[PDB]
């Protein structure tokens, strides 16, 4: 009754969901919030190529999807909460995107850019620039799906325990 | 020498199993799937052969003067392949039978954001109607038990959502779902789907109207004879 | 005058009214009885390479299509006609099988695993497994395509008369 | 030497070809001949490329009675335009009714496509007259060569090919439209005759027709020498 | 070290300028994009950087009893995406507004032919309604201006139709907007939309419902720092 | 303030609204007619390919759609405006498209045939084949376009000066 032992690759996806992830409450006027934190998970390590997938299915507390004026961009950070500026992977408005179906036909997938790397620490954070008017932000009645590991299209993130020389190498930011 | 089959609801025996989880938020066993002695071993290759499932549940009802919308269903709705129109799904959101008049009720409108819906058919009072919507949260994976009782072990301890499934036009090819992991049978040894959620998941009610079976769960596998 | 010389290889598609292939009207859980039985046509060959479509269209006698748990099985039988447990070509359901485009879009369509070959005599049995709940199967208000000979997308059937090396190796069954 | 495409059908390059019912007891006969004409030298098939679209319809026509807003299954095994059911969605109307009383043309409401019923919006009068044609559905066809005599030559992929496909499949779709099989060569007086079989009237020259010209139409593409 | 944006309807400043044009059919323009002092430049690459743009017109009618069904807009109006029923369009061809009830209409149906729709109710003899479809006919195109007034060109010499920005699904890639040519923006220069059609597209009716805005531009660019 | 070299293919979509190529409304029976007047536009060579588009956009004088079985064929002339037999890069008809979404989609797209190359004063002509029942072709409410300049699909009109070699083999017709 075997199952078959996988490598430390575990080709996954990510989601508010998980016990590494929380989401926040936002108001209509500040790009500088903390969105979403990704926080790391003290002791195992992921990465993300460049081209990677995103879905955020971003609506209000009355469930309309908010004003496509709005713009979005995901950003790393240091082990404290404080952005590194550079290193970015996103930036674009949700104009761009098709909740009906954004998540699946490959001709509206909006991907990544530059690829990225997420030690035991390291912090991930989405920011959210607003005008005056689109009703704030629910993430109760929101969500995201960050990459896919579902279909051949798309890709998944890949997740690693210490291995000791490819751990060696990722210090090397 | 292996060919390709489906396990199913009831597939190639009737010695599969299929209840129903807790309230309490613990996970427990939804399906078994136990191999036969008709054949040497069954096969499942994350990646490769599709999956698909079709989870709903059971919520009720009592009728009175101005009943025509349904309030929040205990459950984070979302649409059908993104799309809301029920009559333009690959299946419906859900579906609802009066029990007084015993019949089946089409569905007028919807609240995904409130998990509200709007009804045509105003019941009288004392009345009784059900309804079966699509189970909503979920957490949701695989594991093995030999032919003992024991847990050997899960399957690539990353439980996938429930609504991802709902998520995506599961019939389509690309789109259609491949979880992860790999893992083989013996004669007596029995798979499970195990879940965690709030809902009570449900199946064989009678008074179901569109089949014997609220709901459904498949899985493409390699056999061997 | 000329016809053009032509492969015998011909391709087509198949379906219910044609004089090899009789229907049966099924009651409610008769898993063992035949629904559609595909006599050879006495006097050639057919081939179905694997990779190749269905489309099996089927509905009660009020009309509405069965369940979608319903168990849907393709067989090759031996020259009485009875199962012969391995050859299958497929092995679905209904509910995997849109009914509006599942002969449309080659992105839903259903296709087959295995290639297979028909003599004169040989025997195809479709099957279904249905719970006791449903309304049968009305094969009058119901049918089959088997393929397709119209479309640049999917595949075909070859059929062919006699010819020598071909059936001496085909009678290597 | 040049080599071209064209494309022959209803009417066509040459106003020499001929269009002709079969029998309502089931026989398959010549229905549609093209016949090379002396503007060209000779002809080519070369299907799976060589695109066809079909479309058919019938005709009945029944009366004004009270409470009269369904009309029968009309002997006909109708289906939906490739796979959309109500005629709002559809590439073009699985049936059109008409008042000849009146004079003008109806809305349909709803099909039954088991029991090949349908329901109206307007009910008609008592004593009055109304036209349908809706689409075809069973019957199939094939193609055929004939000689300047009148003698067969041999056939054309001799096979018959069912109706319906025509309509289960959204026939202008590139990809998904219709490429029978078969390559075939003309000479200057040679006919290639489409046969038909089935049941009802391959209705054209419905004048009463308050859409178009040709109810049922048909055209196919070909290569051509000149 | 650039980066890929967006300008649009407000884009990145309150600079820009949105014009009427003119009922005489002169080759008017409309929306002049100022370059700021914060960048360095902007970028435009045709073949490469999508672009949106949703017009939206005006038009209105005084109702009577009957008066359910509106007449021809002087708009030779389109479907969207392929699409005519509203719900199902990625945006809405038409909307009306009753300004003595002063609320929002939903819509019965269309006549594309003779470019005349129906609504669900019935003015009343002494109501207005006014309405706000997509425009129709007509061809666009981009000129460029320095900081001293003097066109610095166009782009491209050779003006698009209005209505294949309407018949494509803007967002998808493929089937997205990439018009042909390039340029390059300086400090206070300016870079204009030009348009000639029959009718006046505007912008910004108080009583319109679904926004401050009724039409709407977008174009993906490069900042060179 | 700078615009950037362009070479010499300019891609553009020929349509009705442009100063060399005219419309004219045309009868029902009358295909010797031209609908369409397509002329070298005077200190150019033109050139499309196969797989160019049309739009098609023929409205009745109220809108309605004209007959579906009218021919549409597609003719090189001499620079008196006659046919030359050959010179042919299209045939079909009306009902092959789609008024919906004849344009939006390419898989419900009409192209032409073969390669072709106009000089400073070839012209084409599109000829329209239409039977007793249509009401003629208003070209004023109705329009057409050939071609597209805005896709990653299907094509364009390819517009080029003059250059030495190219114009002295081109006009080798």
């Amino acid at each position: 009754g075997n199952i078959g032992n996988l490598s430390a690759e575990k080709q996954i996806s990510v989601y508010d969901g998980q016990p590494f992830v929380d989401e926040q409450d936002v108001p209509a006027d500040d790009p500088n919030t903390p969105a979403l934190t990704i926080e790391g998970p003290d002791g195992y390590v992921i990465a993300v190529d460049a081209g990677t997938p995103i879905a955020p299915e971003f609506r209000d507390s009355n469930g309309n999807k908010l004003d496509p004026s709005t713009r979005v961009i995901v950003q790393k950070c240091d082990r404290q909460g404080n952005p590194l500026g550079d290193g970015i992977v996103f930036n674009d408005t949700l104009g761009r995107f098709d909740y009906e179906q954004m998540r699946t036909d490959p001709d509206f997938m909006r991907k990544t850019a530059k690829s990225l790397m997420i030690d035991e620490r390291e912090i991930v954070k989405v920011f959210v620039d607003i005008p005056a008017g689109a009703n704030g932000y629910d993430a109760d009645k929101s969500r995201l799906t960050l990459g896919d590991d579902t279909s051949d299209f798309g890709k998944a993130v890949e997740i690693v325990d210490h291995d000791e020389l490819s751990d060696a190498e990722t210090r090397a930011v | 020498y292996t060919i390709s089959h489906t396990g199913g609801t009831l597939g190639s025996s009737k010695v599969t199993t299929a209840a129903n989880q807790t309230s309490p938020q613990r996970e427990t066993a939804i399906i078994g799937f136990e191999c036969p002695r008709k054949f040497a071993e069954i096969e499942y290759v994350g990646q490769r052969d599709s999956t698909r499932f079709i989870p709903r549940t059971t919520e009720s009802i009592t009728g009175t003067a101005g009943d025509d919308t349904v309030v929040s269903l205990t459950a984070n709705i979302q649409p059908v392949a993104g799309e809301t129109a029920i009559e333009d799904q690959d299946y419906p959101v859900a579906v609802a039978y009066n029990v007084t008049q015993g019949v089946q009720v089409d569905i007028d409108a919807v609240d995904y954001a409130a998990d509200e819906v709007t009804l045509a058919d105003n019941p009288a009072d004392g009345d009784t109607v059900k309804v079966w919507p699509i189970m909503g949260d979920g957490d949701v994976q695989f594991r093995l038990v030999n032919q003992f009782g024991q847990e050997e072990g899960r399957v690539y301890p990353w439980a996938t959502p429930l609504y991802r499934w709902h998520d995506f036009p599961q019939l389509k090819r690309g789109r259609e779902i491949n979880l992860h992991g790999s893992v083989t049978w013996e004669e007596n040894e029995t798979v499970e789907v195990l879940l965690d959620a709030p809902q009570a998941i449900t199946w064989e009610d009678s008074d179901y109207p569109e089949g014997q079976y609220v709901s459904t769960f498949e899985q493409d596998v390699e056999i061997t004879l």
